[PDB]
């Protein structure tokens, strides 16, 4: 059980953010209401995505304060659990590789 | 779907007692929960959200509790103004679902009724018809039977009644209740009574007027 | 503050289809969810479906084949259609707003509309005649008085009773309608008042039966 996406690493000094409406990775197979979740840094510290109420912290709920967990939504998504999505079994399914839309603002060393 | 189990059904409580409702969910759904309050013939109110989260504007008295499947509402200092239906909602996936809710009064000391009877109008007996309306004003608590005789004869089946809501200043309620005849059957009789029993009273009670005056 | 309003109480005949629109004002549809929610009488509630400032939908799987919801960004609005309605569809219909988090709608349902009554049924829409409850001494014990009007004969509900214009609020018990074994609603609004204000006082109830665009000042005079 995995990521759906690759990996953002981490070069530099800093801990990832986005701006507000910010931060999803595109996913044509998920729709508008699915565009929420959370990055953890794993274990260059390495930036995995969970949908929301998935993965590692699947039982946080959207703002948890929590060092190494970031979170990120886009406009039109529902707070709901995105249990329909789950997580990524690698044996079944490759990762897609992780973009985001043009003019989204990344912090130096991404 | 999931369901959503509240109790109890309805309470009485005194002003100034803790209240807690209780919410169950048939499924985890951690704390995606909101509580609504409903007042008669108004639209819902949020009253928390998130469980625990206290909706801006809604008093301090409120207060949510719980995770997973098991919820509460608790009015920590129940007042006169908080009598209503409330309800809990599970926010975790669609459709969202509602319990079937919880019906909140407010206990306080027995009052008899006042009562008042109304003739018909000859504005409706021009019309053909006679509606004869017994009122019982500010009361507690809400039970209350009330009875019609005509001509000493109890009527059975011939009358309808209604309640208002508990009054937000002194936690009373009001009963109306409404004998209909033709013309011709009101002309037939001479006395009309509505018989009053509630606790409030050392024995039953009756209000009679004659057809004519 | 932002402002919800469903389109007026009235009837639908059965296997029709049920028309509402929901008119936001105070505030935009952009950006938030809406949904409508219904409300049997004497029952809870039941989500029908909510729909996006753009256009896309979810309904409740139990009305998802006979219900459809669309939105009106330049008219600040949405709307319900529910088709081939039976009795079971009996309902105050509602709209609300869905809360946001961040730039995430929630299900949590903010701010609604006041509800509108639609009743299913092939019954004619019929307005009430009004007659005074008036005051006498059967209604005055001591140094209090009641009087009334009785709203008879409308269909279907509901009538909303003011008095004085809104002016007379103290002592007003409006009742619950009872349907009479006639189909048609019957419903008394009284008020208590000091036995001195009797002739003294004009009291006047206001009825409106929106359902059928019928309005009644009723002056109510002792005696
Ligand atoms: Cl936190
Ligand atoms: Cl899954
Ligand atoms: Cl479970
Ligand atoms: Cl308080
Ligand atoms: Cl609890
Ligand atoms: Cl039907």
């Amino acid at each position: 059980t995995a990521s759906w996406f690759t990996a953002l690493t981490q070069h530099g000094k800093e801990d990832l953010k986005f701006p507000r409406g910010q931060g999803v990775p595109i996913n044509t197979n998920s729709s508008p209401d699915d565009q929420i979740g959370y990055y953890r840094r794993a274990t260059s510290p390495r930036w995995y995505f969970y949908y929301l109420g998935t993965g590692p912290e699947a039982g946080l709920p959207y703002g948890a304060n929590k060092d190494g967990i970031i979170w990120v939504a886009t406009e039109g998504a529902l707070n709901t659990p995105k249990d329909h999505i789950g997580t990524r079994n690698p044996a079944n399914n490759a990762a897609i590789v992780l973009q985001l839309p043009q003019g989204t603002t990344l912090p130096k060393g991404f | 779907d999931i369901q959503m189990t509240q109790s109890p059904s309805s309470l009485s409580a005194s002003v100034g007692d803790r209240v807690t409702i209780t919410c169950r969910a048939s499924q985890s759904i951690r704390s995606y929960l909101n509580w609504y309050q409903q007042k008669r013939g108004k639209a819902p109110k949020l009253l928390i959200y998130a469980a625990s989260s206290l909706q801006s504007g809604v008093p301090s008295r409120f207060s949510g509790s719980g995770s997973g499947t098991d919820f509460t509402l608790t009015i920590s200092s129940l007042q006169p103004e908080d009598f209503a239906t409330y309800y809990c909602q599970q926010s975790y996936s669609t459709p969202p679902t509602f319990g079937q809710g919880t019906k909140v009064e407010i206990k306080r000391t027995v009052a008899a009724p006042s009562v008042f009877i109304f003739p018909p109008s000859d504005e409706q007996l021009k019309s053909g018809t006679a509606s004869v309306v017994c009122l019982l004003n500010n009361f507690y608590p809400r039970e209350a039977k009330v009875q019609w005789k005509v001509d000493n004869a109890l009527q059975s089946g011939n009358s309808q009644e209604s309640v208002t809501e508990q009054d937000s200043k002194d936690s009373t309620y009001s009963l109306s209740s409404t004998l209909t005849l033709s013309k011709a059957d009101y002309e037939k009789h001479k006395v009309y009574a509505c018989e009053v029993t509630h606790q409030g009273l050392s024995s039953p009670v009756t209000k009679s007027f004659n057809r004519g005056e | 503050q932002v402002q919800l309003q469903e389109s007026g109480p009235g009837l639908v005949k059965p296997s029709e289809t049920l028309s509402l629109t929901c008119t936001v004002s105070g505030g935009s549809i952009s950006s938030y969810y809406w949904s409508w929610i219904r409300q049997p009488p004497g029952k809870g509630l039941e989500w029908i479906g909510y729909v996006y400032y753009s256009g896309n939908t979810k309904y409740n799987p139990s009305l998802k084949s006979r219900v459809t919801i669309s939105v009106d960004t330049s008219k600040n609005q949405f709307s319900l259609k529910l088709g081939s309605v039976t009795a079971a569809d009996t309902a105050v219909y509602y709209c609300a707003r869905h809360s946001r988090i961040e730039v995430a709608g929630t299900l949590d349902f903010d701010y609604w509309g006041q509800g509108t009554l639609v009743t299913v049924s092939s019954a004619s829409t019929k307005g009430p005649s009004v007659f005074p409850l008036a005051p006498s001494s059967k209604s005055t014990s001591g140094g209090t008085a009641a009087l009334g009007c009785l709203v008879k004969d409308y269909f279907p509900e509901p009538v909303t009773v003011s008095w004085n214009s809104g002016a007379l609020t103290s002592g007003v018990h409006t009742f619950p309608a009872v349907l009479q074994s006639s189909g048609l609603y019957s419903l008394s609004s009284v008020v208590t008042v000091p036995s001195s204000s009797l002739g003294t006082q004009t009291y006047i109830c206001n009825v409106n039966h929106k359902p059928s665009n019928t309005k009644v000042d009723k002056r109510v005079e002792p005696k």
